[PDB]
């Protein structure tokens, strides 16, 4: 029985349940609108989107990428939650094929409406599926292949990958040397996996080509008043102390004079414990020394007396990523100089680019951090051009990880749906039947992805078809001029492991959104 | 107010075209300092094209690649029109300094400010062989009433601060002296209770602060100092009657409540340093003293001139006057404009006569590349020059002439070989302008054109806005 | 039996009867029990279809707007809006049976609802609610006969547990991770094994934890023989892998601890200053050498440590860790052995529990690791981690494994196991049947009212999946006449056999037993309560 | 209170109290009468086939409830 | 109201033109193979077209002799 048409409904203010079918349908419209929000971000012609903050905030950005947009949004929907968490799971795994998964999803999920509509069980379709994503898999584990092995290869690969993962984003004016660019920064790291150590500016102005990448490192805190200005061919040293007015952690201590004398002699005391400290700090042998928390007029003065520049307001970031560049240890007890290895560097300077005053690192010892120079007129494409490097760095990265890869756009999708068809017309009932629309939607993607330029759909996925069919797996659509053609030799390719995760993930996510029958709600607030 | 950098930073719709375009014009002042007002309207222009451009059923990413071809194109075209100068030649300085002005309302006001501007430039930063212009070395002193004579050309500091110490005035060869400890009772670090249960404690209390005091004026004076400086404190009284009486009864000038980020100019320009610690009273606060006036300006405004040092930095100072707020904004951007052109003189040393007479000629060899293209870019490329042609629109417009026969006697002049044909204000007609010194360096034109073509792409590949 | 009662008194006056009577609905007897059985209806049918294999799972969202998709009843209905205090007894029931057995939650509120279905009837017919219960009763004591006697055990204990595995796959086969049962199986048979108690002893469920993280793939489903971390080492060069360390229980944190009571010192002079300063720094001192006397490798911290003792462990290179739960630490010194270390006082080499291993894991670009425990020589915690592609899967895996281990614990508690998936259902109905056709007329009506609702789990089954009901019905109950045999049932899974024992389907036969008793027993109770009060004031 | 004037109308509203505080005890007497689960605040609701245990757990708040809950409790 | 591209339909139609001038080289509608209308006998009557251009300038210029409402 259902609660829709029932003598009474028990629930409180608010609360409600809807039949079976009315269920799916609000759940699954509601995915399926989330789906096309994402969408027309596909294919290297994705049209952008503004990330605009409805409150008083009105924090305008500008992406590409869905994901952003997922992270981002009001939730009304549940099953575009459970949307929003399974992209940022995928997003959280590999940078790519985010936006990718959840349209492949909300496509499953509206072919699945569909396909209820016309008569066929929840259960039925699930089995279905999974034994089309099972095809779909091992189809696509025949046609990986891996070039890890030769230096030259896996080179040229990380170019395609490379220009794959920026053609849907609007630096394909330079992709090529960006390209490049992006190819040296992750193998600066000599193999290591972490990303936050390379970092990034944005300077107001500029022509996108003016972007560059520094191989030391970039600074963007002011220097003290009496010290030097510019000193060269220091150690810098990191600390984690405040710095600002040090006095006893004690709680109950507490002052009781009768005379200001004893005050005054509280304060010089207080003053020679600071100079004491000062002292201990200049014993290290240092010139540029680094702070995390404020610098009082005292210290700054005795500094400046000193010679030795202190820098402040160095948050956890900027001193990680620079003792891992130049291989500095963080002290916080000063009483040892000697004890704690001091930061080496070839050259410092304070670079004058723009109108603001930019501290410039250069011959850092150590190397493992990555610096990226991005110039842009606006702050919105600026935040869009470093999303799209940071994305290009997470499928540089992942791609190391594994050389194993695909030919996408398009390709290793007709791959897939033709294994997934050859397998429903290889197999009776409507487990066929639903698997195959688990296939049509797998052609619908490219199709849609080709459409977003304004191009021939059915034309271009027919004689792929048929290519790959005579064996042409090789073969994929050309976004040059909608056309086909061997897709190696365009030199666009996407990695084995991403198209797999995404493929995994899409197949689980629609599985579980489907088995659900009926919404009950609670009380709302 | 005239110059459209503030009037876009101070309105705000709240609509992200606007707050971008916005942006944009600050990264237009940015990056060169003038051509704000020539950038927006060059992109409000690429998007009337680009909106009929688009009615017509054509995809919005091949527009962006024509876009981007016609402006590599007007780039190429921009810099081979350009003509070079030297950094030994000032009258070019002087044109282009006076080209700044006009566009301001001390226009006329030029003659005496174009030759002070650039000799300012030679002062506060390197004579020859630089890249860059630091504009932080000129400070400007925005006051109310006087006239455009009025302004000065002050070398040494202004403190706007009313003088604390009533009474003491034009202290001769005066001895700037800065300090940081407030001028109050001791207090420590941690918190203290006075208690006392006697007469003679109480007693004790404020003889001992009175002698402590006074042996900090006694040991201000063992240098010799005659005028002190104080932080401006909050938490702390940075000045107190008894310090303030004990410092008037000896004749030193006391002022505070001034700012600690003027102390890294004050270190830079004359190396006075902050002190913090009375023990590190030394001798290298002081230094020679040339001139320390109390100039008013008929009762419209105080202040504390003082004015030459000893090997000073490369820092100046500048006086601006004008009867309401507004035109003393006016004559303070137009100074900094002229700075700015000064800087892009720096770097990139292409000079163009300006006047609608670039755009012109961009409009027309557009047409002509157009021309020789093909397909929607051909027409992209139409729509583009078409956009582009605004600019000697307006400069036709703002005095009631017509437009299209302005364009096209300029078309035609230029089709004849006088390619450097602009509109003459002053003589209200058309004609060549180079005469009228009307010339503009490269990268202030060729910051604006890229500028508005990347803008007008980025904003070419949208599909939808949505709000969290 | 609306808006109160009119009488108006009987010489025309203004008349009261009770507080609010202008809209309230009065709701006492037979349509007061009409009341509580239908919404007892509602109840039942929108939580039935979670029933067999081919069993949909229902979503709600509670009132915190969090989402639950679940497939086992229990945890279904228990998070429901209930009102009228039936359905908070349907939840107690339901408790009940899982905190009892685990599985057959969802049976339970079927049987009830089939019970009181035909109830509502026999109701309507005139029948007073003493005499059905009592039926009900006697149906209730010839069905759990039959369950005896129909009954089959094999081996449970530790050593063998391939049976068990079957047993998980079929409990989990419901649930939708029935992609990779057999994985699943071993992994919790390995867990529950790991750590448990032979002699008819609980197995501790503290020290068995089902966490995981989101990501991957369902397949990478592993056993971790020990304890999970969340916490990280704060300092950059610090080192991330530490073997064969020792755990330093730590309660107290890296400061001087501060008297209870208020306090005041007087601190007056350059002397004083000085003196407290270089107490203060003395007191770092001996605790930095107290802590590097017991030269542990791993010091869990649950107050923390400040920056001087950050940089004075980086010196020394004794990995530590800051802000710990202290559930977790209770955890890891059961797992390690550790002793209770209140203080430095306390603090020795000698009291310090072993972890066999210790590693940071990494899932790609998140900038958020953990710290995972294993190889511990005398590990008393063991814990399954589950990789999926979303978190509501993982709280699904959750929820499935804890359903398979309450199910092994079941078997662990006694090997009386029956057949299921209707073909006892069936039987329970034949018997039924037999006990109206052979016991007093009167109460047989409430003999076949207790047959057609133990009746209702192959109605529900067959109609979850698509089947046609009522010819299953008829044919197995045909064969069953021609054989006895607790494995004549419906092929949900349409393998074209009835033959359920060839499926390799058991269930415990305490849980099916348990089940009708405490259904009977609450469907009585319902049939006996007709006193609900409400105001009704309609208010806007 | 309504028409709780002196004279019969206050003991028509006495007899009218008594009458639903009747009412609420009225199924239980005997050893196979029905049970009462009445709303007590916080959900704890009782199983008691005693009358007087329902009687303890009662709302009285008219004057004859009152002055016939004592009665019965005596 | 098909689908074909306006400007290269254009850039062919006059280099054809320009290369032969014929009343009949214009839009290929149905894909007959060329854009000779003779070939696909499209014929319309030159009274028609003349009319409809004459028509079409003279209101569209006292249209242009149009430009004051006042709307009560
Ligand atoms: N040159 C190309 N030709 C065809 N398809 C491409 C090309 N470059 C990228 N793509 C596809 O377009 C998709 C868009 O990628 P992007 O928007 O960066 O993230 P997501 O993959 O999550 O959508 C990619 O998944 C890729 O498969
Ligand atoms: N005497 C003049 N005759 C004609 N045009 C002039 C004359 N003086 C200045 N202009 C034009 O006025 C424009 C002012 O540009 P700009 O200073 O960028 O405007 P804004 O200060 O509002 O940003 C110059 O591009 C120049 O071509
Ligand atoms: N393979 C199967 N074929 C037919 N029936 C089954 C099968 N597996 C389980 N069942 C039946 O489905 C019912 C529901 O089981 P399940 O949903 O796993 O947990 P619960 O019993 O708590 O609802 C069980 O009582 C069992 O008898």
């Amino acid at each position: 029985a259902s609660l829709s048409l029932a003598p009474v409904n028990i629930f409180k203010a608010g609360a409600d349940e809807e039949r079976a079918e009315t269920a799916r349908l609000t759940s699954f419209i509601g995915a399926i609108a989330i789906g096309d929000l994402v969408k027309s971000t596909l294919g290297p012609k994705g049209m952008d989107k503004i990330l605009l903050s409805s409150g008083r905030d009105a924090s305008l950005m500008v992406t590409n990428d869905g994901a952003t947009i997922l992270k981002n949004i009001g939730v009304d929907n549940p099953a575009a939650k459970v949307l929003v968490d399974m992209s940022r799971v995928q997003d959280d795994e590999v940078g790519d094929g985010t936006t990718s998964v959840t349209v492949l999803a909300a496509e499953l999920l509206r072919e699945a409406e569909s396909l209820i509509a016309k008569k066929i069980h929840p259960q039925t379709i699930i089995a279905g599926w999974r034994e089309a994503t099972k095809a779909a898999r091992e189809a696509l584990l025949s046609s990986a292949v891996d070039h890890g092995s030769d230096e030259v290869k896996f080179r040229q690969d990380l170019m395609n990958i490379a220009g794959t993962t920026l053609s849907s984003k609007l630096l394909t004016h330079h992709k090529d040397h960006f390209t490049k660019l992006a190819v040296e920064a992750v193998l600066r790291l000599k193999g290591s996996g972490n990303l936050e150590a390379i970092h990034i500016i944005k300077k107001l102005g500029g022509s996108l080509a003016d972007s560059y990448l520094d191989e030391g490192f970039l600074l963007d805190k002011k220097i003290g008043v009496n010290q030097p200005k510019r000193i060269e061919n220091a150690k810098i040293l990191i600390a984690n102390t405040g710095m600002d007015t040090d006095k006893i952690k004690i709680f109950g201590s507490r002052v009781r004079v009768d005379s200001t004398a004893k005050v005054a002699e509280i304060e010089h005391a207080e003053k020679e414990k600071m100079k004491e400290k000062v002292e201990r700090i200049l014993k290290h042998g240092i010139n540029c020394f680094i702070n995390r928390q404020l610098i009082y007029n005292y210290p700054e003065q005795l500094f400046g007396a000193a010679g030795v520049m202190a820098i402040e307001h160095a948050d956890f970031a900027g001193v990680e990523r620079l003792a891992l560049v130049t291989g500095g240890e963080i002290a916080s007890t000063f009483d040892h100089p000697e004890l704690v290895k001091l930061g080496s560097c070839k050259l410092i300077e304070e670079v004058m680019i723009g109108e603001d005053k930019l501290i410039h690192f250069s011959g850092v010892a150590l190397g493992e951090a990555c610096t990226i120079v991005l110039r842009g007129a606006t702050q919105q494409i600026l935040d869009e051009a470093e999303r799209s490097l940071h994305d290009a760095l997470c499928v540089l990265a992942q791609t190391v990880k594994d050389s194993r890869t695909v030919y996408g756009g398009g390709c290793s999708e007709m791959l897939m749906a033709h294994a997934v068809t050859q397998l429903a017309n290889r197999t009776p009932g409507k487990e066929a039947v639903a698997m195959e629309s688990y296939a049509k939607a797998l052609r619908m993607l490219p199709t849609i992805i080709a459409d977003n330029a304004g191009y021939d759909s059915a034309d271009l996925v027919a004689q792929l078809r048929a290519a790959h069919s005579e064996g042409n797996t090789t073969a994929g659509l050309d976004m040059r001029e909608g056309t086909i053609g061997d897709m190696a030799i365009l030199g666009i390719t996407e990695s084995f492991q991403v198209k797999r995760q995404v493929l995994l993930s899409a197949a689980e996510a629609a599985e579980v959104i489907l088995r659900v029958d009926n919404i009950i709600k609670a009380a709302p607030r | 107010t005239n110059d459209g950098a503030t009037i876009l930073k101070q309105m705000q719709v709240l609509h992200p075209a606007a707050r971008m375009l916005v942006e944009l014009s600050k990264a237009q002042d940015i990056e060169a300092g003038d051509g704000t007002t020539s950038v927006v309207i060059i992109a409000g222009s690429l998007l009337d094209s680009c909106t009929k451009l688009l009615q017509k059923g054509i995809h919005p990413t091949i527009i962006s690649e024509s876009f981007q071809k016609a402006l590599e194109k007007g780039i190429e075209i921009l810099t081979d029109m350009s003509r070079p100068v030297e950094l030994s030649d000032r009258e070019t300085l002087l044109n282009s300094a006076t080209t700044s002005l006009n566009s301001k309302v001390v226009s006329q006001y030029s003659s005496l400010l174009s030759p002070m501007s650039v000799n300012a430039v030679m002062k506060v930063i390197d004579p020859a062989t630089a890249t860059s212009v630091d504009l932080r070395d000129i400070k400007i002193v925005k006051k109310l009433g006087g006239t455009i004579d009025d302004c000065e050309l002050v070398e040494g500091l202004v403190l706007t601060q009313k003088v604390s110490n009533s009474g003491i005035t034009r202290v001769e060869k005066a001895k700037i002296g800065l300090i940081q400890f407030c001028l109050s009772a001791p207090k420590t670090d941690m918190d203290n209770q006075i208690v006392v249960s006697d007469y003679a404690q109480m007693d004790r209390v404020l003889r001992e602060e009175r002698a402590y005091i006074l042996n900090l004026v006694k040991q201000i004076k063992k240098t010799g100092c005659n005028v002190l400086l104080i932080q401006k404190s909050i938490l702390r009284d940075a000045l107190s009657d008894l310090a303030l009486h004990f410092l008037n009864k000896m004749k030193i000038m006391v002022i505070k409540d001034i700012e600690r980020e003027d102390i890294e100019f004050i270190c830079k320009t004359i190396g006075t340093k902050p002190v913090a610690h009375i023990d590190q009273f030394t001798a290298d606060m002081l230094g020679s003293a040339e001139l320390a006036e109390e100039v008013n300006l008929n009762g419209s405004g105080k202040l504390l001139k003082i004015t030459g040092c000893a090997s000073p930095g490369k820092t100046v100072t500048i006086v601006v006057r004008g009867s309401n707020k507004l035109v003393i904004e006016e004559a303070e951007r137009s100074i900094h404009d002229a700075l700015c052109v000064i800087r892009c003189l720096v770097k990139k040393r292409a000079l163009i006569a300006g006047g609608g007479a670039p755009e012109i000629e961009l409009a027309l060899r557009l047409t002509e590349y157009s021309r020789t293209l093909s397909g929607m870019e051909s027409y992209c490329v139409r729509a583009f020059a078409d956009a582009m042609e605004v600019i000697p629109s307006t400069l036709a417009e703002n005095a009631g002439l017509n437009p299209i026969s302005t364009v096209t006697e300029l078309r035609n002049r230029h089709a004849q070989g006088e390619k450097t044909a602009g509109i003459n204000v002053r003589k209200g007609g058309i004609s060549n302008i180079l005469e009228e010194l009307v010339v503009q360096p490269l990268l202030v034109s060729v910051s604006a054109l890229t500028l508005a073509t990347e803008t007008v792409r980025s904003i070419l590949k949208i599909d939808d806005v949505v709000n969290t | 039996a609306s808006m109160g009662t009119l009488a108006f008194d009987e010489y025309g006056r203004p008349f009261l009867i009770i507080k609010d009577q202008d809209r309230k609905s009065r709701l006492m007897g037979l349509e007061a029990l009409k009341s509580h059985i239908m919404a007892a209806k509602a109840v039942a049918n929108t939580m039935r279809t979670s029933l067999g294999p081919n069993g949909l799972d229902k979503m709600m969202v509670d009132k915190d707007g969090d989402v639950t998709v679940t497939n086992d009843g229990a945890t279904i209905l228990s998070m429901m809006d209930v009102d009228h205090q039936i359905a908070k007894l349907m939840v107690e029931l339901s408790k009940s049976q899982d905190d009892e057995i685990g599985d057959g939650t969802t049976g339970v509120v079927v049987l009830a609802g089939a019970l009181l279905e035909e109830a509502e009837q026999l109701l309507d017919r005139g029948i007073h609610p003493i005499r059905i219960a009592d039926g009900y009763e006697q149906a209730a004591r010839v069905a759990i006969e039959h369950l005896d006697k129909i009954s089959d055990s094999v081996l449970v204990d530790i050593k063998d547990t391939e049976p068990l595995i079957q047993t998980a796959k079929t409990t989990l086969g419901s649930k939708v991770v029935n992609s990779c049962h057999r994985q699943m199986a071993e992994i919790a048979v390995n867990a529950v094994l790991t750590v448990a108690d032979m002699e008819r002893r609980d197995v501790d469920f503290e020290l068995i934890k089902v966490e995981g993280k989101v990501g991957g793939r369902l397949e990478d489903t592993k056993l971790i023989k020990g304890v999970i971390v969340d916490k990280d080492f704060s300092h950059p060069q610090m080192p991330k892998k530490v073997e064969d360390a020792k755990i330093a229980i730590l309660t107290c944190p890296f400061e001087p601890p501060k008297p209870k009571t208020k306090h005041k010192l007087d601190v007056t002079s350059v002397e004083d200053y000085k003196a407290l300063q270089k107490y203060e720094k003395e007191k770092f001192e001996e605790m930095i050498q107290q802590i590097k006397e017991t030269g542990a490798n791993l010091a869990i911290c649950q107050w923390g440590f400040d920056d001087e003792a950050n940089h004075l462990l980086l010196q020394n290179n004794l990995p530590a860790v800051r802000w710990v739960g202290g559930p977790e630490i209770e955890l890891i010194a059961i797992a390690t052995g550790g002793r209770i270390v209140p203080r430095f006082s306390e603090l020795t080499a000698e009291k310090l529990g072993f972890a066999g291993l210790v590693q940071e894991i990494s899932f790609g670009t998140t900038k958020d690791k953990m710290l995972v425990i294993e190889q511990c020589k005398n590990s008393r915690a063991v814990t399954i981690f589950i990789r999926g592609g979303n978190k509501m899967i993982i709280e699904e895996a959750k929820r499935s494994l804890h359903d398979a281990l309450c199910v092994i614990r079941n078997l662990i508690r006694d090997n009386r196991v029956v057949y299921g998936g209707g073909a006892a259902e069936i039987s329970c109905a034949l018997a039924v049947s037999q006990e109206a056709d052979k016991c007093p007329t009167l109460e047989q009506y409430a003999m076949r009212a207790f047959a057609d609702a133990l009746e209702v789990i192959p109605m529900a089954l067959s109609e979850n999946s698509g089947m046609n009901p009522i010819q299953t019905m008829t044919e197995v109950r045909a064969r069953q006449v021609k054989e006895m045999n607790p494995a004549l049932g419906i092929d949900c899974l349409h393998k074209g056999t009835n033959d359920m024992k060839q499926q390799h389907v058991i269930e415990t036969l305490i849980g099916k037993k348990q089940q009708i008793s405490l259904a009977t027993q609450m469907v009585r109770m319902i049939l006996k309560i007709d006193d609900i009060r409400k105001p009704g004031e309609s208010e806007e | 209170g309504t028409d709780s004037s002196q004279g019969i109308p206050q003991l028509v509203s006495n007899i009218s109290a008594c009458q639903v505080i009747a009412e609420a005890v009225r199924t239980t007497l005997g050893p196979r009468g029905m049970d009462k689960l009445i709303v007590d605040g916080r959900g704890k609701a009782t199983i008691s086939n005693d009358g007087a245990t329902i009687l303890k757990l009662l709302d009285v708040v008219h004057p004859a409830a009152k002055t016939l809950v004592d009665i019965a409790k005596s």
